[PDB]
RNA sequence: GACAAUGGUAGGAGAGCGUUCUAAGGGCGUUGAAGCAUGAUCGUAAGGACAUGUGGAGCGCUUAGAAGUGAGAAUGCCGGU
RNA sequence: UAACUUGGGAGUCAGAACAUGGGUGAUAAGGUCCGUGUUCGAAAGGGAAACAGCCCAGACCACCAGCUAAGGUCCCAAAAU
RNA sequence: CCGAUAGUGAACCAGUACCGUGAGGGAAAGGUGAAAAGCACCCCGGAAGGGGAGUGAAAUAGAACCUGAAACCGUGUGCUUACAAGUAGUCAGAGCCCGUUAAUGGGUGAUGGCGUGCCUUUUGUAGAAUGAACCGGCGAGUUACGAUUUGAUGCAAGGUUA
């Protein structure tokens, strides 16, 4: 073992970011994402601990999709009974619970650890245009698209 | 019918969080100056649940 | 002000008055060896350059020689006969730095 | 200062004897004796009085008094293991254990 | 001349317990189970030692990456542009001067972008 | 100093470690043997020294010889838990 | 760079899959029976999500060095949105 | 040649206890110290047992008495643990603590990567095929005679003894 630098704790630092959800589309959106909340696109990336950062998301129900899976895409669960299974809703959950929609989207690119599931919290969705958390001093970002 | 595995030294320890018992009530005499149980006799001298009613 | 230097088949940085390790040189205690292979030196009057930036030379004392942890060396393959086990030790060279580049 | 006192081949188990101890250890002796002296067990005659002859060899001997005197450890360990046997159905046995137990208690006072 | 075989089996057996100080249960007390263990342990070294090479490889990488998409210089433009220059060091030297000093990187960005 | 080889069961060949005893030589031992326990030590391995505690009388080392010479598994025997 | 003889010592005689030329079978079988070749068996590692045989490739040991093979480059998961 | 699971089955009150109607089969169990000097006396306690005092170099040698391991059970304590999917380790590694047969230290380990026990038998087994509850001990290519080859050694057209 050698030489190389490596991140704690109190060598840290973390940020509050928004980003607008409107005209725009899912896939794009979720990957580049969570290649900011996994700690990636940092030079002090250690993947024994969390350097993940926090996002804001602003108006999720602007977001779109291209072709038919406005509606052909199904979302499953189960709720563990027998025969307890539900095709209960569709993409239509864009209209009633859109940011549940997306905080799913994201927490499937992330694992299962606790590490991972510790970054997943540190997102916060807004299918409104308002947020509470402006004490933060939050800041725009632009995405690549 | 049977166990299949040993049960191992934790589990053994773990199991008996319960098998404590309970620190009993107990109180100083009113006039045979040492302690007792509540809401019963003394044992002793003469009895005091309210003072002497007994002889044993 | 660091340098970077080539020594076995690797690289290592270096602030001046540090120590390091290395694989064996064959070269006694005392016996100040001189690198002649460097690859960078930043800082104030950066100087990244060719394969050998020539002109470059670092020195540096030769504190201890001595000899590494034994790890054990084991394995096997199962459900069968067969196994393996011998230690290794490791030589190596411990200086630490006087006079980045001369 | 420091005292003791031990029971040793008494013919009880280590456990049912243990459970008593975890009523008393850390208190002080006054309680203790109360504690032991109402629960209506087979333990608490034998650990009150190895526990109160462990107060009369301190009095007696070390020459202290009574008041400070706490509980610093105490402690049941294993003895030696009659091993009997009950007869059982279809032409067997079951051997039994007759256990037994050495008591360990060590009165302090704490200071010199 | 019959051998009590004793005085060394114990003693073996310790070496190989005393190789078990951490693990779990009845793990750490008794040879056989120990054995077994201490048996998979060197084993997992004998690739442990290789993985760990594989690993820090790919977390140099992943943070000069994290440095060049600053520039959007991504990661193959950068290093094709290294070996064109004439010039070539290993990773985890690009990782240090990275992280410890910013400058030094950007000089040699420059370095290697106008080689493209 | 170069050059090349060095996965491996059945299995074939080779070099090796330690135990008990013997013969010879040379040595240790109440100013504490052996064994035991602890330890962050040496050797490529099997293994061996060292320091300390307990222990209360015999033991090592070099050379060679003979062996009831090594145990994780027998629905194994015994003993204890 | 191997081939042959002699002499000493054995092990093996239940093989499987993939491709391939064929018989049988229903141009069925992870089928069976033969030839042909490979790998597994006796060989780990990378890819095939996961896997004995398919694909790349044959570990003497250690390194916080590098270049490539099959297969891959949005996140999971390193690498071209 | 053995030195208490060996050797007579039997080192001791053994062909005993025991089992069986009976023929018959068959156990386990050595060690205080140099000397019994084998704990006067006080104290708690009904006793047993113990703490003290003394005998003795040593009683943590005190009669279930040399040495006293491992399993197993506890008492306390440094570190750690209550959103967590674990063949249980290994690799990396922060934090907290400590200081060695004094050297690339040691104890714990938040978190991540990686990873389906051991032998046997098998075309192939994580295997839901088998065996092992743990640990201690015991326990399996031996010996004579002879043939054959290999190596050594002495002699040599000679060699060798029963
Ligand atoms: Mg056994
Ligand atoms: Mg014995
Ligand atoms: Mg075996
Ligand atoms: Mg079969």
């Amino acid at each position: 073992m050698r030489q190389t630098f490596m991140a704690n704790e109190s060598n840290i630092e973390r940020k509050w970011y928004v980003i607008d959800a409107e005209g725009q589309t899912l896939g794009r959106l979720s990957s580049e994402v969570a290649s900011i909340l996994r700690g990636k696109n940092k030079v002090t990336y250690t993947p024994h601990v969390d350097t993940g950062d926090y996002v804001i998301v602003i108006n999720a129900s602007k977001i779109e999709f291209t072709g038919n899976k406005e509606t052909d895409k199904v979302y499953y669960r189960h709720s563990n009974h027998p025969g307890g299974i539900k095709s209960i809703t569709a993409g239509e959950l864009r209209r009633t619970n859109p940011e549940r929609l997306i905080e799913n989207s994201i927490k499937g690119m992330l694992p299962s650890t606790r590490l991972g599931e510790k970054q997943g919290k540190k997102l916060f969705v807004y299918g409104g245009a308002e947020h509470p958390h402006a004490a933060q001093q939050p800041e725009n970002y632009e995405l690549r698209g | 019918a049977v166990p299949k595995r040993r049960t191992s030294k934790t589990r053994k320890n773990k199991r008996r969080t319960h098998f404590k018992i309970s620190v009993p009530g107990m109180t100083e005499c009113p006039n045979c100056g040492r302690e007792y149980k509540l809401s019963h006799r003394v044992c002793k001298n003469c009895g005091s649940y309210n003072g002497e009613e007994v002889a044993a | 002000m660091f340098a970077i230097i080539e020594t076995g088949g690797k690289q290592i940085k270096v602030e001046e008055g540090q120590e390091i390790f290395v694989e064996k040189l064959d070269v006694n205690e005392g016996d100040t060896f001189t690198f002649d292979k460097v690859l960078f030196v930043g800082g104030d009057s950066v100087k990244v350059g060719a394969p050998t930036v020539e002109g470059a030379t670092v020195t540096a004392t030769v504190n201890k020689q001595g000899r590494g942890k034994k790890i054990t060396v084991f394995t096997y393959k199962r459900r069968k006969n067969s196994k393996r086990k011998k230690g290794h030790r490791q030589p190596y060279t411990k200086l630490t730095i006087d006079k980045i580049n001369a | 200062m420091e005292a003791k006192a031990v029971a040793r081949t008494i013919r009880i188990a280590p456990r049912k004897v243990r459970l008593v101890l975890d009523l008393i250890r850390g208190k002080n002796a006054a309680e203790a004796i109360a504690i032991l002296k109402l629960t209506n067990k087979a333990s608490s005659p034998v650990i009150e009085k190895v526990l109160m002859s462990a107060l009369a060899n301190a009095e007696h001997n070390y020459d202290m008094n009574t008041d400070e005197l706490v509980v610093k450890e105490a402690y049941a360990n294993e003895g030696p293991t009659l091993k009997r046997f009950r007869p059982r159905a279809q032409g067997r046995a079951s051997a039994i254990n007759k256990r037994t137990s050495h008591i360990t208690i060590v009165v302090s006072d704490g200071k010199e | 001349p019959r051998v009590k075989g004793g005085t060394v089996t114990r003693a073996r057996r310790k070496k190989t317990i005393k190789l078990a100080k951490g693990y779990f249960g009845s793990k750490h007390t008794l040879y056989k189970v120990a054995k077994q263990q201490v048996m998979k342990s060197g084993q997992y070294a004998f690739r442990d030692r290789r993985q760990r090479k594989r690993d820090f490889r790919k977390l140099w990488i992943t943070r000069i990456n994290a440095a060049a998409r600053q520039h959007e210089m991504s990661y193959s433009r950068l290093m094709n542009g290294l070996k064109k220059a004439g010039i070539d060091i290993n990773r985890k030297m690009l990782s240090e001067i990275a992280i410890s000093d910013e400058k030094a990187f950007a000089q040699l960005v420059t370095k290697a972008k106008d080689a493209l």
